[PDB]
């Protein structure tokens, strides 16, 4: 298997300008094509992408038609133009799976072992990375329970190039925000972090309510997982650590006390300059 | 069931738990650590066990209902507070 | 004469040796420099209250 | 005994020897009794108190001198002499509070590597739940597909 | 300042004779300053200083060896005292009457509380302010 | 550093006319390469105006590569590598202030560089420590 995978912003564009460019000669629920990439230890980096003609039954949710042939052809043009880049998986801008996504790649295992399906979502989200990568992987369940073949969530990140980051750094340079901690930034970024485990917390405890109600079924990994939340908790009532916290805080805030205290300073000195220059300045305009 | 706010366990209460004697819970606690079931630390000098972490196990409706609750509860502190900094910092948020 | 760190104690007659944590050069730094910004104050004294 | 000597959990001495002391009653070492430069019983008996004395620091935070002797199948005072070689030697870490016989493995606690691990807590706990909502998104999002 | 000079000399001996004589000799300056009714409740914090310095330099001294040391007539008389200390709150210590002594409060390491943060809160907040006054005050003529 | 390019007519050229009409203020505002000069940027050719058709998807789909996550927003930053800085930049501050005493006080007696780092020394502790401080009580009173 491979544990990550790294998009580029080049697949990241081709993929919105493929989905915008469909939609524009047509409705569609979905668009299609190949990721290639290169491997270094289980960490795919998918440098590139290209569309490939699709279209699918909603109904029957049974029928498409994936052109193996196209995507053949582009791969070998591809190769061509340049060469350390290989079919690496298959990306579809769909918000939801479908029943043929798992035909589709049965598919494309063929042309890659280790074909790695992303979701593009190309609507714009707020909390996460748009991309998320999965990973067909089917056994005997040691759960005892029948066997599916089924996805895997896979490690998704989002990294470039110093060729398509300086590209992107002058695109964004408009609202591209200060490469420095300054305090009023930091403020908002612990905000948005508080709005994301917000976010994060209500849909777990969605999907919980939705079990416990028993519109879906128990997932033994997914009960571990949250088990293993509630039970790294930390505990912050504790005075071992009641005191180490105010000890640290004291600390910070003598930091803090200092810093103004010198910042204070200066802006009285500089006041006394002002002063002085005003008051000479003055003198010399009435004499 | 005990939860990590006060999860500090007692040899008289495993006493009071499955029958055995007050000598034999710290080699029942070592043969649990040892097998790599909990993890954590035993201070018999005031006789009790620290408890860190628990081998996760398949688990009930009524359980999974209780820990709805919790997440209720904790997902409530979360927007409290959420809502309690974006007030207060209101006019430095960018 | 600090060969190791330890406090005596002649009533239960007891020697509570320990790790004496090290000092905080962080508050050492900061006092200099508030003696410093004493001295500087010193300087914008002698400058207003003379020249104004 | 290869077995007993690489699990990680305290055999008491006197038990192994009413099972084990066979040995000399087989091979050509560590007799069970001897010529004195070949009664290295006294030598393993020593592993075997090392043996307990590792297993104990791993796995205890505060273990009293009386039961940590009689978990050890040693006097008190034999179990401290054996003890403070120990910590000369560096072998191992335990300071022994004699007075009210209260050994106790837990290094000092710098409130840096107190917070340090808080932060640590926190930092899997979020990465913890980042991965369980990927994966119930995605639970969620086949099977009710369905 | 010489009178009050005396007079501090006088409540810090705690020598009432002292006390009477100066206050005999200097009531001239009493009145073109004006202090009597502060000068008799001194006599009570004279009393009131005694006591707060046998709590200060002492952390479970008893009834009875408070009595010995302010000269107070009756151990329950010192009693009263400590309580009226208490009130004043010039010794912050506890009591305690089934043995009879005055233990004192377990002093704390006040750096692992918030004491500090208080104060360093304090001196943050004036100096922002000081910084901007200064800022503000800074003037164009033009 | 990219730029566009169009041939110019030679018989255009030879009668004068200038080879690229000026109907409106844009298309100039920029200023030539003098590299283009020597090559030709107007003798033979003639250079055309960059415009980015930057939509807002697009900027957002951008905007995610440097997106930080919700985890670095609200993680605390490593306690003994944060009282490292702070000493040092202390220090450093500490040093500033004894050369900014100096100046001032001969400033001073015969009637800058010391105080700018003294300023930037100040703004960069103060924002460090408050942003660590309120994130760990977020964090500990968020997280129970």
């Amino acid at each position: 298997a491979v544990q990550k995978v790294v998009v580029h912003p080049l697949v990241l564009l081709s993929v919105v300008d493929h989905f915008n460019r469909i939609g524009k000669v047509g409705n569609q629920k979905r668009v299609v094509g190949v990721l290639l990439g290169s491997w270094q230890k289980k960490v795919l980096d998918v440098s590139n992408s290209f569309a490939v003609p699709f279209d699918e039954d909603d109904k029957d949710d049974s029928v498409w038609f994936l052109d193996h042939d196209y995507l053949e052809n582009m791969y070998g043009m591809f190769k061509k133009v340049n060469a350390r880049e290989r079919i690496v998986g298959w990306y579809h801008t769909g918000p939801k799976l479908h029943k043929n996504d798992i035909a589709i790649n049965e598919l494309m295992k063929r042309y890659c072992p280790n074909s790695v399906l992303v979701i593009i979502d190309v609507k714009p989200k707020d909390l996460g990375l748009p991309t998320e990568a999965y990973i067909s992987v089917e056994e005997v369940h040691d759960d005892g329970t029948p066997t599916s073949k089924t996805f895997e969530h896979v490690t998704s990140e989002i990294g470039a190039e110093e060729a398509e980051e300086v590209g992107v750094e002058h695109l964004l340079r408009d609202i591209k925000d200060t490469t420095v901690g300054t305090l009023s930034q930091r403020i908002t970024n612990q905000v948005h972090g508080l709005k994301g485990l917000n976010s994060k917390l209500l849909d777990i405890r969605s999907y919980l309510e939705k079990v416990a109600t028993g519109k879906l079924p128990i997932n033994h990994q997914i009960i571990y997982q949250l088990q293993d939340v509630f039970n790294l908790l930390p505990d912050v009532s504790l005075q071992e650590f009641v005191k180490a916290f105010y000890l640290k805080t004291n600390d910070q805030m003598v930091v803090v006390y200092l810093a103004s205290l010198i910042r204070s300073v200066v802006a009285l000195h500089n006041l006394i300059n002002n002063k002085i220059a005003n008051r000479d300045a003055e003198k010399k305009e009435g004499q | 069931t005990r939860p990590a706010n006060h999860r500090q366990l007692t040899f008289e209460e495993i006493a009071k738990s499955a029958k055995i004697t007050v000598n034999e819970v710290e080699l029942l606690v070592m043969k649990a650590l040892s097998v790599g079931l909990v993890k954590g630390s035993i201070d018999e000098v005031d006789k009790r066990v620290h408890m860190t972490w628990v081998q996760p196990r398949v688990l009930d409706l009524q359980q999974i209902k209780g820990m709805k609750d919790r997440l209720e509860f904790w997902c409530t502190d979360v927007k409290s507070m959420e809502m309690l900094v974006e007030h207060q910092a209101h006019d430095i948020l960018t | 004469d600090k060969k190791f760190h330890g406090i005596l104690d002649q009533g239960e007659g007891v020697l509570i040796i320990f790790d004496e944590p090290p000092v905080d050069k962080t508050y050492e730094a900061a006092l200099e420099t508030i003696q410093n910004m004493s001295k500087v104050v010193d300087s914008l004294y002698n400058k207003a209250k003379k020249l104004t | 005994l290869l077995k007993l000597f690489t699990t990680m959990e305290l055999m008491r001495w006197s038990t192994l020897v009413e099972d084990y002391g066979m040995e000399l009653r087989p091979a050509t070492d560590v007799f069970g009794s001897t010529e004195e430069g070949e009664k290295r019983w006294k030598d393993l008996k020593n592993r075997v108190v090392e043996h307990n004395i590792r297993i104990m620091a791993k796995y205890y935070t505060r273990i009293t001198m009386k039961r940590m002797a009689q978990l050890l199948d040693l006097s008190v005072d034999e179990s401290e002499a054996f003890l403070s070689n120990l910590v000369v030697n560096k072998t191992i870490f335990a300071k022994v509070d004699r007075l009210a016989g209260i050994i106790n493995f837990q290094r000092p606690k710098d409130p840096n590597n107190l917070l340090n691990d808080w932060s640590q807590k926190l930092n899997s706990l979020m990465s913890l739940v980042n991965k369980t909502t990927h994966l119930i998104a995605k639970e969620e999002m086949i099977h009710n597909l369905q | 300042l010489m009178p009050y000079f005396l007079l501090t000399q006088a409540v810090r001996t705690g020598n009432l004779a002292k006390f009477n004589q100066v206050l005999d000799q200097f009531g001239e300056k009493f009145q073109a300053d004006g202090t009597y009714t502060l000068i008799i409740r001194l006599r009570h914090n004279v009393i009131k200083t005694g006591v707060r310095m046998i709590s200060l330099s002492y952390s479970r001294i008893s009834l009875a060896d408070i009595a010995q040391k302010l000269q107070l007539d009756s151990p329950e008389d010192a009693e009263f005292i400590v309580a009226k200390a208490i009130r004043d709150g010039v010794i912050e210590a506890s009591i305690n009457h089934e043995k009879g002594y005055v233990q004192s409060k377990e002093m704390i390491d006040i750096y692992s509380t918030r004491e500090p943060q208080l104060a360093f809160h304090q001196r943050i907040s004036f100096c922002l302010d000081i910084h901007n006054m200064s800022v503000k005050a800074m003037r164009f003529p033009p | 550093v990219i730029d566009a390019f169009r041939l110019i007519n030679a018989n255009m050229m030879v009668l004068g006319h200038e080879p690229r009409q000026t109907t409106s203020n844009l298309g100039h505002l920029n200023k030539p390469s003098i590299q283009a000069l020597i090559h030709g940027l107007n003798r033979h050719y003639y250079s055309i105006t960059i415009n980015y058709r930057k939509n807002e998807l697009e900027q957002k789909m951008l905007l995610n590569l440097h997106k930080k996550s919700w985890m670095e927003g609200l993680t605390l930053q490593d306690y003994s590598e944060h009282c490292k800085h702070n000493e040092s930049v202390v220090k450093e501050m500490l040093e500033l202030a004894k050369n900014y005493n100096k100046a001032v006080e001969e400033e001073d007696k015969m009637t800058q560089d010391p105080k700018r780092h003294l300023e930037e020394h100040v703004d960069v502790l103060m924002t460090s420590n408050i942003v660590q401080c309120l994130a760990a009580m977020l964090d500990t009173v968020v997280f129970k």
